[PDB]
RNA sequence: GGCACCUCGAUGUCGGCUCAUCGCAUCCUGGGGCUGUAGUCGGUCCCAAGGGUUGGGCUGUUCGCCCAUUAAAGCGGUACGCGAGCUGGGUUCAGAACGUCGUGAGACAGUUCGGUCCCUAUCCGUCGCGGGCGCAGGAAAUUUGAGAGGAGCUGUCCUUAGUACGAGAGGACCGGGAUGGACGCACCGCUGGUGUACCAGUUGUUCUGCCAAGGGCAUCGCUGGGUAGCUAUGUGCGGACGGGAUAAGUGCUGAAAGCAUCUAAGCAUGAAGCCCCCCUCAAGAUGAGAUUUCCCAUUCCGCAAGGAAGUAAGAUCCCUGAAAGAUGAUCAGGUUGAUAGGUCUGAGGUGGAAGUGUGGCGACACAUGGAGCUGACAGAUACUAAUCGAUCGAGGACUUAACC
């Protein structure tokens, strides 16, 4: 497998040189650092730790610092590990850069998506409401709890709370574009996520 | 975003402008902090009109600000003494022609109080 | 729509163990004297930042 | 963001568009493919939208048609459009003309303007 | 978006003028109908002189609506009216002759006689 | 239905809406036996509860009949599921009426018109979010995965192939390819909605002394548009390919019981079912796990049980905010800094500003001029605000091996 830590920047189009339009999501993503390649003996894993954005020295403490001396580069602001990938490949604190995917590969793409707060039912989940009239007074509730003979409500009754900010994974999608001169990504169909946030890029599995 | 001040957009406007008058008045002006945060970035752009001085920039300012007396003795509207003093005094510094001073909570429901003044 | 057991003396605590209100934030203002909220002007000194506020 | 996705979107917008109004008449030459034979279908029509930016800004153009209306719309910077020329241009006030949808018969006139 | 009950304007010379969808074909609960696929409907008022009386039952394929259709180009094409064409089921109207324009949709969505009795394709 | 055992110091009755969830005696989809199974299509039976199992007319009605479809339009339980969730159309009040019975007041599982549906959630329970403590030092991250949750559905068409099969009519299994219906997730680039500190026109009255130009009110006064954000009817994506053990079934070998035998000893194969592969959560997993890195093991007292008091790393208070947000919280920043507001330059939106001059009696039309204005949108910029501070926060017990 291979895989990318990049920046969602936003959405735009492209012509695919036939005349069809495709809509497109453009990623930007300095090059990546490995900074720990975990290893089953000890870790009881295979896996590489990599970090992208960098921090400034006010902001990175001693102990991330330290922990990114062995790599010798700057404090990684975000930092995140795939697995599956062949650990002899990776040298540790070796750049991945952007040129290891290509045009026309198939990717899945994961990251937290847009946050939404404290939600109704209508809106979380998607179930219908009463009617808005011959007096009505049902608009906007979530439904009957349940039956009787249990003499409670059961686990998992869809209720209002918060909403996003889970980790979500769109599969199959595309790399129609790469510019690797700018650090860029270009992703067909749309992600999660809003803008300027984390978005990781990886090989689909299917 | 903008703050919606807990009051229908008409009396907000009017609200506003009536600080932003109060403001060329009186130079220093003691409210809610939230009325000033939201107060500063109108008041700086009334003086940023001030500043341009044309006379599209005057009935742009007329249209906004109301006519009280700011300087009795000579009769000097909220708009000249604007244009003529305030912004030759804030035609140096390129923008920024404000504070928030931060005081204790006022006695009756404990709200934030603050001191806004042009400098 | 209306409580069905009297709540204990216990509970009653228990739920009050939260309602404290804590201290607000001193920091003695540098303009000598007494104490003062922090980011606010000092009520007695009249100062902040060092400047004079009158 | 705006001026990275400007950069990358550069090269793909097109240039030999001639400049034209939402109130003007005009013909619009679309390269359409039908049994693999391309062939320029010729569409005549007064722009209603320019909407958008970029390369996503696109406009739209009505043509009345056997006692029908169609309305077409077009990304401006398409590869399948052949050629483009504003045939008159029309004097308007509104910024998108969206009442010829319920305005018909001639009482929808463009008046040329001659500029 | 064509839909259930919905009225429909007749496109041709079959006698029949108005409409009212029955439902759309295809899958189980279908909510919506665009341009290009056949649906259930019943004449709700016709010319006097035709072969389509005034109240059965017949199958037609819409052939214009005002909301447009999407093309992989990106273009759009919108009407200002709603319109439908009576097939039977080889597919063939059964009107001799046709008005108006007509969308692209229907060659690939496999109506090329309607096509070619047609007027104007847009 | 029979009985009257709980409830008449009150357990709300039909149908519908919302929400589901369970059984399998299976309506579809999956796998098989037999068939009076030629083939497409069927009938019966076995395994199978993973998922799905439609919109209208009539009626208060469930139930039914009807129209049009779909693969199918399953049967039941959950107080004939669900009123401190809703509806009140009917039964089940008081008014009135028709027929009937009654000498009569009046009565009809006979009918008809109308007819008040109360409640601030205390405790369990459910959906979210915090604080405290424990994890025999204190911290900053990355993680293992026990163990939970979701998805897990399907049509049509091209081909194989007019091929097997069928005088014929008609028409394949198996195997490839494209596309669709419903659902679920995500997101504004597109089509659109909304967009009440955006732009423009416009009626009445009133105010800014007057003209001009503006302001207030009139649902944001009304109307035509519309940035960000939110958003579906818009767009992208999924239920894919596989592994293991099985159900029914088919079996190979082979006796019991020289034969026969899918069986008792062995070996196979075999389902949308089961366990994984897919996605999410997950160390309160008190069994509190692992890895990478930093701080070091000081000062006081009974010297020592063990205490308290300044600190290390690192956090907090407080402040500027949002991509986050009910408030906590999370995230971006706090002067060697772009966190937010200004200022400047743009995007997009409105669309031809004021003031002038020209033409015209005039309302008005041109030029100045793609002008003027512009909320959130993106770049730069130290102009204002994030200062002085304070608080919290380690010094570590027996044994196996092996080494100062």
């Amino acid at each position: 497998t291979k895989g990318i830590l990049g920046r969602k920047i936003g959405m735009t189009q492209v012509f695919a040189e036939n005349g069809d339009l495709i809509p497109v999501t453009v990623i930007e993503a300095a090059p990546n650092v490995v900074l720990q390649k975990k290893t089953a003996e000890n870790d009881g894993y295979e896996a590489i730790q990599l970090g992208f954005d960098d921090k400034r020295e006010k902001l990175s403490n001693k102990p991330e610092k330290g922990h990114v001396a062995k790599a010798e580069t700057a404090p990684k602001r975000f930092v995140k590990e795939l697995r599956g990938v062949e650990m002899d490949a990776y040298e540790v604190g070796q750049e991945v850069k952007v040129e290891i995917f290509s045009a026309g590969e198939i990717v899945d793409v994961t990251g937290v998506s847009k946050g939404k707060g404290f939600q109704g039912a209508i809106k979380r989940h998607g179930q219908s409401r009463g009617p808005m009239s011959h007096g009505s007074r049902y608009h906007r509730r979530p439904g009957s709890m349940g039956p009787v003979d249990p003499n409670r409500v059961f686990k998992g009754k869809l209720l209002p709370g918060r909403m996003g900010g889970e980790q979500i994974t769109v599969q199959n999608l595309e790399i129609v574009k790469v510019d690797a001169e700018r650090n860029l990504l270009l992703i067909k169909g749309n992600v999660p996520g809003a803008k300027k946030s984390l978005i990781t890029v990886k090989s689909a599995v299917k | 975003s903008y703050r919606k001040l807990g009051r229908t957009s008409a009396q907000r406007k009017a609200m506003l402008r009536d600080l932003t008058t109060d403001l060329i008045i009186n130079e220093r002006i003691e409210t809610t902090e939230t009325r000033a945060k939201e107060l500063r970035s109108v008041v700086e752009k009334m003086i940023t009109l001030g500043k341009r001085g044309d006379l599209h920039a005057r009935r742009q300012a007329a249209a906004y600000i109301r006519n009280e007396v700011a300087n009795e003795e000579n009769n000097q509207d909220a708009l000249q003494k604007l244009f003529s003093d305030i912004a030759t005094r804030y035609e140096e510094r390129q923008g920024g022609y404000t504070r928030i001073m931060k005081l204790g909570p006022r006695r009756g429901d404990g709200a934030p109080m603050a001191i806004i003044e042009l400098v | 729509a209306v409580p069905f057991r009297r709540t204990s003396k216990m509970k009653k605590r228990l739920r009050r163990t939260h309602f404290k209100l804590n201290v607000p934030g001193m920091t003695e203002c540098p303009s000598c004297g007494e104490m003062k909220l922090s980011h606010r002007v000092c009520k007695a000194c009249g100062s902040y930042n060092g400047k004079d506020i009158n | 963001m705006q001026k990275l996705i400007e950069d990358i979107t550069k090269e793909q917008l097109r240039t030999d568009l001639p400049a034209f109004r939402p109130g003007d008449t005009l013909r619009v030459h679309v390269k359409v493919v039908e049994g693999n034979r391309e062939r320029i279908q010729i569409f005549e029509g007064v722009v209603i939208k320019r909407r958008g930016g970029g390369i996503s800004e696109t406009f739209t153009v009505r043509k009345i048609s056997y006692g029908v209306g169609v309305e077409r719309t077009f990304p401006v910077h398409t590869p399948k459009i052949a050629k483009i020329e504003v045939v008159r241009y029309g004097k308007v006030r509104r910024a998108k003309l969206y009442y010829l949808r319920e305005l018909r018969g001639k009482a929808a006139r463009i008046k040329e303007i001659r500029r | 978006m064509i839909q259930q009950e919905t009225r429909l304007k007749v496109a041709d010379n079959s006698g029949a003028r108005e409409v009212l969808t029955i439902k759309v074909l295809g899958g189980s609960g279908r909510k919506t109908a665009n341009i290009g696929d056949v649906i259930v409907c019943t004449v709700k008022q016709a010319t006097p002189g035709g072969v389509v009386k005034k109240g059965e039952v017949v199958k037609a394929v819409i052939v214009r609506t005002k909301s447009g259709a999407r093309r992989s180009d990106g273009s759009y094409i919108s009407f200002d009216e709603n319109a439908c064409v009576i097939i039977r089921d080889d597919k063939s109207p059964r009107g001799t002759r046709i008005f108006g324009p007509v969308a692209r949709e229907l060659r690939e969505n496999n109506f090329m006689k309607i096509v070619s009795l047609a007027p104007e394709v847009i």
